[PDB]
């Protein structure tokens, strides 16, 4: 038996990037991991992790409303649900 | 001015790269949200952690794949 862990960019760039790439970014898959659950499993982590604090996070720059009730698709290639071990999260789709 | 001990700023001049990667340590106003609310949430015995990461969900992917659920309708 074994876990398949891969690292994932979830809107991170030039704000929390390697913070966030290094503490949770390394989630668990192949075991019955789902491309929608991995989008709200990253986003779950972050918001649960990361959100209890607020008072840096709002002075910071980012409005952190966008992420817990906005949700980014993940994709490795052009626009493709497939397991690598670096996979791209972030939003393509137009917002209704 | 407010800062005098604990936590350096590193490296400050600089011309020739050799390493290119290498500045001080990492994050510099990440660092406060970071620390104090991820090693706020740890109750687990370790202390000394390397590499983070491991597990994120188990009831909430492996249900999901196993048995499909139908929204709205």
């Amino acid at each position: 038996q074994g876990y398949k862990s891969v690292n994932i960019t979830f809107e991170l760039d030039e704000r929390i990037d390697k913070v966030l790439n290094e503490k949770c970014s390394a989630y668990t898959v192949e075991l019955g991991t789902e491309v929608n659950e991995f989008a709200c499993v990253v986003a779950d982590a972050v918001i649960k992790t990361l959100q209890p604090v607020s008072e840096l996070l709002t002075p910071l720059g980012i409005d952190l409303d966008e992420w817990s009730m906005a949700t980014y698709y993940l994709f490795d290639e052009s626009g493709e649900f497939k397991l690598a071990s670096h996979m791209y999260c972030s939003f393509y789709p137009p917002d209704e | 001015r407010n800062s005098s001990r604990n936590s350096t700023p590193g490296s400050s001049r600089g011309t020739s790269p050799a390493r290119m990667a290498g500045n001080g340590g990492d994050a510099a106003l990440a660092l406060l949200l970071l620390d104090r609310l991820n090693q706020l949430e740890s109750k687990m015995s370790g202390k000394g952690q390397q590499q983070q990461g491991q597990t994120v969900t188990k009831k909430s992917a492996a249900e999901a794949s196993k048995k499909p659920r139908q929204k709205r309708t």
